[PDB]
RNA sequence: AUACAGUGAAACUGCGAAGCUCAUUAAAUCAGUUAUCGUUUAUUUGAUAGUUACAUGGUAUAACUGUGGUAAUUCUAGAGCUAAUACAUGCAAUCUCGACCCUUUGGAAGAGAUGUAUUUAUUAGGAUGAUUCAUAAUAACUUUUCGAAUCGCAUGGCCUUGUGCUGGCGAUGGUUCAUUCAAAUUUCUGCCCUAUCAACUUUCGAUGGUAGGAUAGUGGCCUACCAUGGUUUCAACGGGUAACGGAGAGGGAGCCUGAGAAACGG
């Protein structure tokens, strides 16, 4: 992935859009290094709005400057904050990066504070993009078939790996609910039906 | 009030006596030629 | 050069004492650390023993507590508005304990809206009128209760009630 | 004020 | 009470404006011990004094002395006078002497010039003050 | 004047004295780290590129980086304690007794004393992962069989010496970790027991 | 300072003044310097088992001496009041007690007596995680104490496990050992405790001969009930 | 125009310097670290710098620090810190009276004037009220100290005596300056007035009331500067507006808005450099070089860190700028003038320099 | 001893480096004592931390090899190596309320709960005479600390024969508390003549209050405002003395280490 950054023009590669979509995911990867290489390749795509805020996105990917960067970069009405015209292009790249930090396990006191900071910047964000965080959390959860059918659980989906994924999802929602509380945006697709979907597994699992 | 130097003292402080010597040359412009600008300073 | 020894002072009777001995290191003093608003700048000071102290030379951030609702948030420090000891520290925007400063209302306002679902249940949402006016302005009066020059922190709390009214009268 | 301090001279024999 | 540039308050004592249970501000007080009754004007008072033996952050420990008030002109402190008869062996006779002691007095006590005050040792309040008035008579 | 040229790929180095002043002139006014063409130096050095690394003057005081002067200055340096010592500037000039050069790239002709000769590494890897990197060993492969050995002959006696592998996984380390974990568990067990008897004593008293 | 003159040594070791130029300085340990008995003086100038400090050092490296059930190899280890010195190679157990003269007297004891010691409770307080504990006169921190134990009480400690088997409250009629003042080493029953708050509390003690004396509370060590001491007395 | 930053931090404004020092150990392999050249050794304060001045000889420079409050003196000949001397309190302003660095005056923030000689601190005096500016009068050798109160303090070094103090109509003196040709003293008030005084006698000459039609907000005179011609006079306001006045007429000839609305911390007249008609007006974030006659901006110098003080080495293109950063910043504008003799071969490495626009 | 294994120069780490000569000073030296709930504290002693891993990197170099400059030093530059208790990084449990009262030790559905260090705010509050003391909880903060990638000796108990699981005695480290070694302030007392020494002190704080700065810390120790105070004919202040009856390391200024120094070190 460090070669893909070195491509002189990543745009004119055979499959740039699909590559961008996979780079889109690797930016959301838990491992902060994978995000760095992913962001570097995402920037081989020349885009002026990304170029303006280049240093800030690194300050986020860097662990030491992560806390200071959030208070300056993502605080609403901040002098250095993103301009309204550039929110649509930049703040998507914001979405995965903090998603990756939330994925980082809270195994240390520093990491626990890092997780809290990741959820505490949600109120700065306007509601449609807060839903986008909740959608990203629920994307891994495969729930369409459950509600598509007569609310029946597939045996293949019932696995230890799958339960871990709902556990991560529900924990993120609980932290978001603690922060946003009444201002929390509630949507059927993004949060409610994955939430109900997770509970159906726990009942299907605990019996089966 | 005199304590802490909050009031002014005009007495002789020895250490700074003769810390320098005046420059006898003076200002570049001449004494009378200085006087006249100040009278006309700012109209 | 700074010493806290009492030998240099005059006796209770008013006699001028002679210098008993030269200044010692167990009786030393250091200078004030004039903390001022700006990008965070802190210096470590090795004190006697294995103990160490933080020196806040510059700081623009602080963890301030709304005690009424019992929360604490990290917020920017706008500037010093009033200090009871000396007004020069106010003019120079020097940060010290008991100094009255101006702190951003954004995190407190967001927390209030999220908890109570009301722009800044209803009975609990009611708070003092003066602090409502402060949020409407967008900037809160706060008192620094932490000590920047020893701990390196400028934590504090929002003024409220009698203390708030007293300081508004002083302002 | 009572000092309450042991004194060696009092205990030691002074017969000589 | 609020006659100073700073706001006078008892540290770590919080009165919650929202709750507003009681009109009176919450007041912290302690008994200094030694059978010294804490006066009610301190319990139900409104003064703020960090050096008060009943409401301040000062503890009475050590020698407990008695004296006669000779000066009460300065703020929250007084000067008392203690007299004794010193023995001179060379002529085997006593001579009177006296010593003047500055003592802190809390506003909970009202002291004039001439009364008898019992005072307690405490940490150094100022350059010369190390006592605190704890009983007036 | 003299040139100490080093070829780091071979690790070789050699000294070359010039009598003619044109060569010394062609390096005049350059700076440490700047590159010079070998053809201007001479036909033997044709095609070579030389990076300036430093040097010493007629008085022996060395060249230092960061000082952009042609003359000496007394600069406050370190060997916490700082001493002011004379150091010669970083710009090549006629006052330099010896210049050190590094061969960045090789020319058409081969130098007799640098390119044609080699010097081996003095020591080999000692840490286990360093050995794995040196031999590209897979995780299953054991470093023990690939430890580099040096032969030593004293008189008629001969024997091989190998370094002590550091950070090698051994049964002792596993035993020691297990012992520490068991000690922690046992301490917690003793503590919960003590708390239990204290609770029972309080129940008896109450 | 690191050197102690023999004449400048406090009084209680019974050391002759003219033996040498210097005396052993007690090292840091459970007891204060001015009421401690370093193992060198106990082994050489009281028991005479050793003739010189080097012989004492050989004895301690042999690990034959145990203080409170633990082997000590420091020559100047500060043994003190209510310390058990066990010598297994020769089968002796000794308890260190002041005599009426005020010197430490070498008192032989049984193995059951050796197995335990008595400690005056100097402080009782709650530690971290809300764990109560007690600090005794020898600096021993014992956790989860019996709630009734308070300051000035005496706790009977088992050396092997370092736990509290029993305790004695400080009250009138209790048997008491004096550890300071002129009455050091005297034994008697409490009569009345006179309290000065903010000052040194005073205790009146009556001996078996009906003689009465007053001593500061800091020099008071409860050792048992009248006629039933918990330790063998000299 | 090309502006070069010879020395100073080259990181993003958000990134603090102390982190770069942590990155220093990691980056040592990078070739750029070896190639970077420092002009003066230890030309840095542990946290920040307050003010910078050069000796008249041009052999020597002096600076002050935040912690430990120290007075560095740098020798240009050997490109090193001559020495570091610690002071009891943070320093507000200082002056160098002696041609060399030997003798200096420092107004500290604890209301103290400290005289420092070659050997060390000579003597300390306390003025009645806190001081904000300090200047020497060379003909009379009287030290004139602005004060928070209306009266302006005096200290005559010759007699060594504190003489009678000026009484000013308005309270608060921000900056005081003297004209070498005329000797006129201009005092920069808190209110929108600049007080002009006669040095020889004890008499007021006139008031100038600054007026700005663009903004109705109150503004304070932050700095005052005299040109060597003896006629033109420059004023800095708290609103970021610099006024150039011909002293003979009341009206302002040119008004320049720096655009950021910060206080003007200094004004330096660029006569010696050549093309006499240029001026620097220094704000917290930018010091702009522009022509006194046309008002056109010539060069703009925007550091990554806030500026506290700026200074121009006479006869050269060096600008020394006291900042909040660990490394103090040095700037070079080749077009304005030649590099100093001591930066003799700085011209050689111009292509290697950062080349900020 | 096919990783090495004994001894072991050099080098990197760890610990410790804390007599003389001048001057002279009246209870400001010193001696006794009290308090530190106002304090730092190496070390000793005892307690105290369940919250890629069959073991990470050079992001590393010394010693060492080799090339040279210099009149020259515990003067030097270039090139090439290799290690850590040096330097950075870092990882499927327990306890409660407990229905079913199923069996009446007992199991047990489910509901729950679960580091430490700094700072701030708030709530509750066994110890002492006395506390805002101990301790616990909540909400946040931190250039968020710490929570064994270390070493020697021995090779036991098991079996699920894999070198599979499970292990004995020590050393070196680490958080907090207490203890000890000290230190710093600190209460009261302590034999010269003295008025031919009667006022002294605010004389760049003198007496006290409030707030801040410094400080292991209290404290005019320092700083901003405020009141004119404080000792004294009961001898303040000053003077003399058989008051040998405390200072520096060529001279003044500034700084660095350490638990402890303004160091006989730099």
């Amino acid at each position: 992935l460090k070669t893909l950054s070195k491509f002189k023009n990543i745009k004119n590669v055979y499959s740039a859009t699909e590559l961008h979509d996979h780079l889109m995911v690797l930016l959301g990867s838990r491992n902060t290094d994978v995000q760095k290489l992913a962001l570097d390749a995402l920037l081989a795509y020349k885009n002026p709005t990304l170029n303006k805020y280049r240093d800030n996105l690194k300050n986020l990917l860097d662990d030491t400057l992560f806390k200071d960067e959030i208070t300056t970069f993502l605080t609403e009405n901040g002098s250095q904050s993103i301009k309204a015209e550039d929110e649509k292009v930049v703040m998507p790249y914001v979405l995965r990066i903090f998603f990756g930090r939330a994925q980082v396990p809270p195994t240390s006191g520093q990491k626990r504070s890092r997780k809290i900071a990741v959820i505490s910047v949600l109120p700065n964000f306007k509601k449609p993009y807060i839903n986008d965080f909740l959608s990203l959390a629920s994307e891994r959860l495969d729930y369409n078939y459950f509600f598509g059918n007569s609310h029946q659980i597939n045996s293949s989906k019932a696995t230890l790996k799958t339960i871990r994924r709902m556990t991560g999802f529900v924990n993120i929602v609980n932290s978001t609910l603690s922060v946003l509380r009444t201002n929390f945006p509630l949507h059927t697709n993004s949060v409610l039906q994955p939430l109900i979907y997770s509970i159906a597994m726990a009942y299907y699992v605990l019996d089966t | 009030k005199a304590s802490k130097g909050r009031k002014l003292n005009y007495s002789v402080q020895d250490p700074i006596a003769n810390y320098e010597a005046p420059i006898t040359s003076g200002y570049k412009w001449s004494d009378d030629q200085i006087d006249e600008f100040f009278a006309g300073l700012l109209g | 050069g700074i010493s806290r020894d009492s030998r240099h002072k005059r006796s209770a009777t008013g006699a001028k004492r002679a210098q008993f001995r030269k200044k010692r290191k167990f009786e030393l003093g250091r200078q004030p650390a004039n903390t001022k608003i700006g990008a965070k700048r802190i210096h470590s000071v090795r004190t006697r023993g294995g103990n160490k102290k933080y020196r806040a030379l510059r700081i623009e951030t602080g963890n301030f507590s709304w005690a009424s609702e019992g929360i604490s948030k990290k917020t920017r420090i706008a500037g010093v508005v009033y200090h009871p000891s000396n007004n020069e520290l106010v003019r120079t925007n020097t940060l010290t304990k008991a100094a009255i400063v101006q702190i951003d209302a954004t995190p407190f306002r967001q927390w209030f809206e999220a908890h109570y679902g009301q722009t800044l249940r209803a009975a609990s949402a009611k708070i003092e009128s003066s602090v409502e006016s402060q949020f409407s302005a967008g900037r809160l009066y706060a008192c620094i209760s932490s000590r920047p020059g020893q701990s390196g922190r400028c934590d504090g709390y929002i003024l409220e009630g009698e203390e708030l009214a007293f300081y508004l009268r002083r302002l | 004020h009572f000092e309450d301090r042991f004194d060696a001279r009092e205990h030691k024999d002074r017969s000589n | 009470v609020q006659s100073e540039r700073a706001f006078q308050k008892q540290p770590h004592i919080f009165n919650n404006p929202k709750v507003k249970t009681s009109k009176r501000t919450k007041r912290w007080y302690k008994n200094a011990g030694l059978g010294f009754k804490t006066p009610k004007t301190a319990i139900e008072g409104s003064y703020i004094d960090k050096k008060c033996p009943f409401t301040g952050l000062v503890s009475i420990r050590g020698k407990i002395l008695t004296g006669t008030v000779v000066s009460t002109k300065m703020h929250r402190t007084i000067v008392i006078r203690r007299a004794y008869l010193h023995y001179i062996p060379k002529y085997n006779r006593y001579e009177k002497r006296h010593k003047n002691v500055p003592v802190h007095v809390s506003p909970a006590f009202r002291v004039q010039v001439g009364d008898i005050v019992t005072v307690g040792q405490c940490r150094p309040i100022s350059k010369t003050v190390r006592f605190n008035v704890v009983k007036v008579s | 004047m003299k040139l100490n040229i080093s070829y780091p790929v071979n690790g070789s180095q050699k000294t070359f004295e010039i009598d003619d002043e044109h060569r010394i002139r062609v390096f005049f006014d350059k700076r440490i780290g700047q590159e010079v063409d070998g053809e201007a130096v001479g036909d033997e050095f044709k095609g070579y590129v030389f990076k300036i690394s430093g040097g010493n003057d007629k008085q022996g005081f060395p060249m230092k980086q960061g000082v952009l002067l042609p003359t000496r200055i007394k600069l406050l340096l370190t060997k916490g304690e700082r001493k002011r010592k004379s150091v010669r500037g970083a710009i090549v000039g006629p006052d330099l007794a010896v210049l050190a050069l590094v061969i960045v790239k090789k020319g058409e002709q081969e130098l007799e004393g640098l390119t044609d000769t080699t010097v081996p590494k003095r020591l080999g890897p000692k840490r286990a992962n360093n050995i794995r990197k040196f031999f590209g060993l897979s995780k299953e492969d054991d470093v023990r069989d690939f430890v580099i050995r040096r032969e030593v002959t004293k008189g008629e006696k001969t024997y091989t010496k190998a370094p002590k592998i550091q950070r090698l996984v051994t049964p002792q380390r596993l035993q020691r970790k297990r012992h520490q974990r068991a000690l922690k568990v046992r301490n917690a067990q003793a503590q919960r027991e003590a708390a239990a008897e204290y609770a029972q004593l309080l129940a008896k008293r109450l | 300072k690191k050197h102690l003159k023999r004449l400048a040594a406090p009084h209680h070791w019974l050391l002759d003044k003219l033996s040498g130029c210097y005396a052993p300085r007690p090292s840091a340990g459970p007891h204060k310097l001015r009421e401690s008995l370093p193992l060198i003086v106990f082994l050489r100038n009281r028991l005479k088992y050793a003739l010189n400090g080097r012989e004492v050092k050989a004895i301690l490296m042999q690990r034959h001496v145990k203080v409170d059930g633990k082997v000590r190899t420091d020559t100047t280890y500060p043994a003190g009041f209510m310390d058990v010195i066990t010598l297994d190679a020769t089968n002796e157990n000794f308890r260190l007690v002041y005599d009426v003269k005020g010197r430490f007297a070498v008192h032989r004891i049984t193995d059951e007596e050796a197995s335990y010691k008595l400690g005056k409770v100097k402080k009782v307080q709650l530690g971290k995680k809300g764990v109560p504990y007690v600090v005794t006169h020898d600096g021993r921190t014992i956790r989860y104490p019996d709630p009734n134990i308070k300051v000035n009480d005496t706790v009977k400690i088992d050396l092997a496990s370092g736990k509290i088997t029993d305790f004695i409250k400080f009250d009138a009629g209790k048997l008491v050992y004096v550890t300071g003042g002129r009455n050091l080493g005297r034994i008697g029953t409490i009569v009345h405790k006179e309290r000065h708050d903010g000052g040194f509390d005073l205790v009146h003690i009556k001996d078996s001969l009906d003689n009465t004396f007053v001593t500061r509370l800091n020099n008071v060590f409860v050792i048992g009930e009248q006629g039933k001491p918990y330790i063998s007395l000299p | 125009v090309s502006v070069y930053q010879v020395s100073g931090t080259n990181v993003s404004r958000s990134l603090p310097d102390w982190i770069a020092k942590k990155r220093k150990r990691q980056l040592k392999n990078d070739l750029e670290y070896q190639n970077r050249v420092e002009l003066i050794q230890d030309f840095e304060f542990s946290e920040a710098s307050n003010k910078i001045k050069v000796s008249r000889d041009g052999q020597y420079c002096m600076a002050t620090g935040t912690y430990k409050p120290q007075i560095h003196v740098y020798d240009f000949a050997n490109l090193s810190l001559k020495f570091d001397r610690h002071t009891d309190a943070e320093n507000v302003d200082f002056t160098i009276l002696s041609d060399d660095w030997t003798k200096s005056v420092h107004l500290q923030n604890d209301r103290s004037i400290q005289f420092q000689n070659k050997g060390g601190l000579h003597y300390t005096t306390r003025i009645p009220k806190f001081g904000r500016s300090l200047v020497y009068n060379k003909v009379n050798c009287d030290l004139y100290v602005g004060a928070s109160g209306n009266e302006l303090y005096r200290l005559n070094l010759e007699k060594g005596r504190f003489l009678n103090p000026f009484k000013l109509d308005t309270e608060g003196v921000n900056h005081v300056s003297i004209n070498e040709v005329n000797g006129l003293l201009a005092a920069g008030t808190e209110t929108n007035v600049v007080e002009f005084w006669d040095p020889r006698s004890r008499s007021r000459v006139s008031k100038l009331y600054l007026e700005n039609n663009i903004d109705n907000r109150p503004f304070q005179v932050t700095t005052t500067s005299f040109r060597n011609d003896g006629l033109t006079f420059a004023c800095g306001t708290s609103n970021g507006y610099s006024y150039i006045y011909d002293l003979r007429t009341s009206e302002p000839s040119i008004i320049k808005d720096q655009g950021y609305g910060f206080d003007i911390k200094k004004i330096i007249w660029l006569d010696n450099v050549g093309t006499e008609n240029k001026i620097v007006t220094c704000d917290k974030r930018i010091a702009k070089i522009w022509d006194r006659l046309d008002g056109k901006a010539y060069a703009s110098m925007e550091p990554s860190v806030d500026i506290n003080d700026i200074e121009h080495v006479p006869g050269t293109g060096m600008f020394f700028t006291a900042n909040e950063s660990i490394p103090m910043h040095t700037y070079y504008i080749p077009s304005l003038g030649p590099s100093p003799r001591w930066c003799s071969f700085l011209d050689s490495i111009t292509e290697e320099l950062e080349e900020k626009p």
